């Protein structure tokens, strides 16, 4: 009986075989069993009479029962922690699966089956007692979306048969599988209303949060379970309205229910008048208190962004863009994402190739957006989204030395600077593989693949600023900031490629221009930078 | 001494239900920022007290004079 | 910190000449550059703040590793609570230290940190000072943490605490009052501060130092029950 939810032995196959032969003798007493057994897998030790309420009310036996409680701990099977909990979380769908499956679209479809089991989850659902309010909900809601699968067969078939009647006793047969195609489907109909009416409009805002949570859980499976039926507002509002719960498991609850419609989404029309209604909030979710909801709140903006390209104005957007310079990376990434296919998405060398308007973008996003004056935080927030953009430095070099191309406007002075900072900073994280301080752990055993990279950046950086460098520290070498930004690059070079690629003019060069330097300048960080890089 | 954590309140008010959905200034926050500058970032790295204790007050570059300083850490 | 005894830390002592024990000279000049240019009441305000905090951490540095005389670290004790957000993690860690190489005198230095700041009040506010409001209260609190952080290790955290005591004591029946002899002594609303660390010594040591406070009160001043004597019946309770 309910042992096997105890030792975490129910199962769908076995429990099916099981039911089936007992449907064999008969289903007179494959309900009586199913009601006993059921009640006591709450966890309490009830009795079941042979006339405990057949001349009666059913439901009068709640007390009768809750008085033989047998109570030991406040928790249920459920709440009751470890395997009892796990194994029988897991085993209890099976049970419910496996009988509507084995119903096989009769008996249930049929009468007076379907029918006994909805009273007793009804009375269960209103019972004050923790057991019965806490498991009915996790298996009396969840016969809903055990049936609506049986529903959504139904009209497989119809469809089916719809082409068969498209176009005598043949004729007659297609009429009569129609009407019952009909008869069944209405009925089941109701079967259903029972749920959602007594089972699920109450138990939706329950005051205990667990209940709220497999709600909402439940009708986010119907919604990608179902596309027609259970795609409507009159279904597609009781997410928007716990939208603003004060718990934090229900809130990322519904975020991911509702991440699921647009996940593979099939451009239903009527949810982009939902993402309007709820636009402020839904972006207003991007700065919530807890930090493992803000990241499934804006995984959920690039979602709707990939087909809905016009719900997003421009100060929501920018809300986003600030959140690139977070604390915590988890979130970094996500906005970073945003940004990415937001904005960055959109000769095979030089300034007029490819990433070269691209990477012309960011550096004017850095000179707008003036929280920070230095780039880390924004290289690292999308080193693992543009890591192509981020790491071709060919045209980084080539647009602060190539002369600029005539019908081109060239960049700036302050510009400059800034792109600098960033093919500086994206040295940086390409050699030393570690996130800047902050976020990251600080301590990581770099993987082969990693290493890998590690080595291959190194010897790019090496084998194209080592002749690179000496230009540059030759034009802009009357400029503070960019001189002890551009004398830190010798610290990330791979000094040996310098001795097997003949590559020693260029050092001294080098060193020429480093002299130059320290003969000119009298700043106590130049000076600084120069002494290091010796 | 039943305990059944059986208690009357296994709903919610709808005056609660539409305060919730008006104040949404609760559950939002504010944003936390990273080092704005280098220097700053400089002081999140050095600024902890574990290498305050640990590093020389007048900053020393070459591993040799590091070493000369932090061999007198004792235990 | 670089050419002191513990340059021959397990290293060879052919380097045994270059050893420099500070003078007291010097110790009392960093100790008045500390107190003047660190504990002081935009970019700017961090700018400053980092580097009072390196330099607070260089001197407590020296403080630690046993360079200069442990008994200047109180008036570094001194301002654990006034300074908690700007200089107070660093405080808390040289205590954290220095009571590891000599509790007995990181005892000495918390009591002679809590006996400069009853000075301070006695240096101005007055003798009839409110005794029930404002610093004192500040006093109190201070205390409390002060002696939250000699946890009951029971290593010896006896002694520290007993010691504590008797300097207690000794600082409350120091100075016997003008006026006349039939009157409380002086300084002596300051055993209401020393009640804070009574719960740390155990029954025994309660007993002794009760033993050692009858050293100062006489029977005549035990069974004097006034007002003016509230702290003295406080702490006696407290001993009880």
């Amino acid at each position: 009986l309910f042992e096997v939810v105890k030792m975490g032995k129910s199962a769908m196959q076995s429990v099916v075989d099981d039911w089936i032969e007992s449907y064999k003798h008969d289903r007179d007493i494959a309900l009586l069993d199913l009601i006993n057994f059921f009640i006591q897998c709450s966890g309490c030790k009830g009795v079941v009479t042979a006339e405990m309420f057949r001349h009666m009310q059913n439901s009068e036996i709640i007390r009768k029962m809750t008085e033989e409680f047998d109570e030991d701990s406040g928790d249920y099977p459920l709440t009751m922690a470890g395997p009892q909990w796990k194994k029988f979380k897991s085993s209890f769908c099976e049970f419910i699966g496996v009988l509507v499956r084995q119903c096989q679209y009769s008996i249930i479809y049929d009468e007076y089956m379907m029918d006994t089991v909805i009273s007793l989850l009804t009375g269960l659902s209103d019972s004050q007692v923790r057991a019965f309010r806490h498991t009915s909900t996790l298996a009396a809601m969840k016969l809903m979306t055990a049936l609506v699968n049986v529903a959504l067969n139904l009209s497989i078939n119809m469809d089916n048969t719809q082409r068969q009647y498209e176009a005598n006793e043949r004729l007659e047969l297609l009429l009569q599988k129609r009407k019952e195609l009909q008869e069944n489907q209405d009925e089941i109909e109701n079967m259903m209303n029972a749920i959602f009416k007594g089972v699920f409009v109450h138990r939706y805002r329950d005051a205990i949060a667990e209940i709220r949570a497999i709600c909402i859980e439940e009708i986010g499976i119907w919604m990608k379970m179902y596309s027609d039926a259970f795609l409507n507002d009159s279904y597609l509002k009781y997410v928007g309205w716990t939208m603003h719960d004060k718990q934090g498991e229900v809130r990322l609850k519904c975020l991911t229910a509702l991440q699921g419609l647009y996940y593979n989404k099939e451009l239903n029309s009527k949810l982009e008048l939902f993402t309007s209604r709820f636009k402020d909030r839904i972006v207003s979710m991007t700065l919530d208190k807890e930090y493992d909801v803000a990241v499934q709140a804006i995984k959920l903006l690039t979602l709707v962004l990939q087909s809905s390209e016009e719900v997003l104005t421009a100060e929501d957007c920018e809300n986003v863009y600030h959140l690139v310079y977070s604390a915590h990376r988890p979130v970094a990434v996500a906005a970073g994402e945003f940004l990415y296919k937001k904005l960055f998405s959109r000769k095979r060398r030089g300034r007029q190739g490819p990433n070269a308007n691209l990477v012309k973008t960011l550096v004017f996003f850095f000179l707008e957006s003036e929280l920070h004056e230095h780039a880390a935080y924004l290289v690292d927030s999308m080193w693992d989204c543009a890591t192509e953009l981020l790491k071709d430095w060919e045209c980084m070099n080539s647009l602060l030395l190539e002369e600029p191309l005539s019908g081109e406007e060239a960049l700036t002075d302050r510009q400059e600077s800034a792109l600098i900072e960033i093919m500086l900073c994206t040295i940086r994280q390409a050699a030393e593989c570690h996130p800047p301080v902050g976020r990251g752990t600080g301590k990581r055993v770099l993987t082969a693949k990693e290493k890998k990279t590690q080595l291959d950046d190194r010897t790019k950086i090496t084998e194209l600023f080592a002749v690179a460098l000496p230009q540059l520290l030759a034009k802009y070498s009357v400029d503070a900031e960019k001189v002890t930004n551009l004398l830190q690059l010798p610290q990330y070079f791979d000094l040996e490629i310098y001795t097997t690629g003949r590559l020693e003019k260029h050092l001294d060069a080098l060193l020429r221009q480093i002299r130059n330097i320290v003969e000119k300048h009298t700043d106590t960080d130049v000076l600084e930078a120069c002494s290091k890089t010796y | 001494k039943r305990k059944l954590i059986v208690d009357s309140v296994k709903e919610l008010d709808s005056k609660t239900i539409r305060a919730q959905l008006s104040d949404y200034s609760d559950i939002v926050t504010t944003l936390d920022l990273a080092p704005p500058t280098k220097k700053l970032m400089m002081w999140k790295e050095t600024g902890g007290v574990e290498k305050l204790f640990s590093l020389p007050a007048q900053p020393l570059w070459n591993n040799r004079l590091l070493k000369l300083f932090t061999r007198c850490l004792t235990p | 910190m670089i050419f002191s005894h513990q340059i021959m830390s397990g290293g060879r002592d052919m380097l045994e000449p270059l050893v420099y024990t500070p003078d007291s000279s010097l110790q009392s000049e960093l100790l008045s550059f500390i107190l003047d240019h660190v504990f002081i009441e935009e970019a700017s305000k961090i700018e400053a703040l980092h580097k009072r905090r390196n330099l607070l951490a260089a001197f407590c540095k020296l403080i630690v590793y046993t360079v200069v005389e442990m008994n200047t670290a109180a008036d570094i004790f001194k301002q654990y609570m006034k300074y908690y957000n700007d200089y107070g993690d660093i405080i808390k860690e040289t205590m954290s230290k220095t009571r590891q190489i000599d509790k007995i005198q990181c005892a000495k230095t918390l009591i002679l940190s809590l006996q400069q700041l009853f000075n301070e009040m006695i240096q101005e506010n007055g003798y009839n000072f409110d005794r029930s409001s404002s610093t004192f209260s500040g006093i109190k609190e201070l205390a409390r943490r002060f002696a939250l952080t000699f946890g009951l290790d029971q290593l010896k955290t006896r002694e520290a605490i007993a010691m504590l005591h008797k300097d207690g004591i000794e600082f409350a029946f120091k100075e016997p009052n003008p006026q006349g002899e039939s009157h409380p002594p002086l300084n002596l609303a300051f055993l209401d501060i020393l009640s804070e660390f009574s719960s740390k010594l155990l029954r025994q040591d309660k007993r002794t130092v009760y033993v050692y406070l009858e050293k100062f009160m006489t029977f005549q001043m035990s069974l004097r029950r006034e007002d003016v004597w509230l702290p003295l019946m406080s702490y006696r309770n407290s001993l009880l």
